[PDB]
């Protein structure tokens, strides 16, 4: 996820997302609020990473 | 800034002298891409004025201040480049105006930040990179020149 938002790569994002979704089956929501804390505030230094997200 | 000044002087020398094969066109079209993207850049691409206030207290303010002076020099060198391509294209003069508006925005931002503290840095009254040859050319063209083929685009 760090690599993905530094490069603004969607492929690695999709991999990570589907992996946590399979790991869940509310671990998705746990990982999402973990993102929300000091990852999703600034995914990239530029706020276009949110727009890509 | 200083690299670009060398490149476009080199490239002007390459136009005027060397040609009177498949290499310089690489650098031309690189420069033309830099022109069009540097145009549609504005200030949150370079995280300027908002996130770092270019401060002579912190390291990150110093980073952004150094970055802003690099930008200002880049603007000026690409002004020289866009002027040097053609015989007085309208579109290239629009690019030059856009670059100068960027440069002048950065200058009036830095002036406020040299208006809070004193003018103890001689770094915003640092050199332009434009050749004196160039500016002589530019000022003859701006004021005295009234040739109708160039007038519409210089106006």
């Amino acid at each position: 996820m760090a690599q993905a938002f530094e490069s603004c790569q969607l492929d690695s994002m999709v991999t990570a997302f589907l992996v946590v979704r399979q790991a869940a089956l509310l671990s998705y929501a746990d990982w999402f609020k973990a993102s929300f804390g000091s990852t999703r505030g600034y995914h990239g230094c530029s706020k276009k990473a949110l727009v890509f997200l | 800034d200083y690299l670009l000044c060398c490149i476009q002087h080199c490239l002007a020398w390459y136009k005027n002298t060397v040609i009177p094969e498949a290499f310089y066109e690489d650098l031309d079209d690189i420069l033309e891409s830099i022109t069009n993207r540097m145009i549609k850049s504005e200030l949150e691409d370079f995280e300027l004025d908002k996130s770092a206030d270019f401060s002579q207290s912190t390291s990150i303010g110093i980073k952004n201040n150094i970055s802003a002076f690099l930008v200002m020099g880049v603007c000026e060198v690409l002004i020289e480049y866009n002027f040097s391509i053609s015989s007085f294209s309208k579109n290239r003069f629009e690019d030059i105006l856009s670059l100068f508006m960027c440069y002048k925005k950065l200058s009036d931002i830095l002036n406020e930040k040299a208006g809070k503290a004193k003018t103890k840095m001689a770094n915003k009254t640092s050199d332009s990179l434009l050749s004196m040859k160039f500016v002589s050319s530019l000022l003859t063209a701006l004021f005295r020149d009234s040739i109708q083929s160039h007038q519409e685009s210089l106006s």
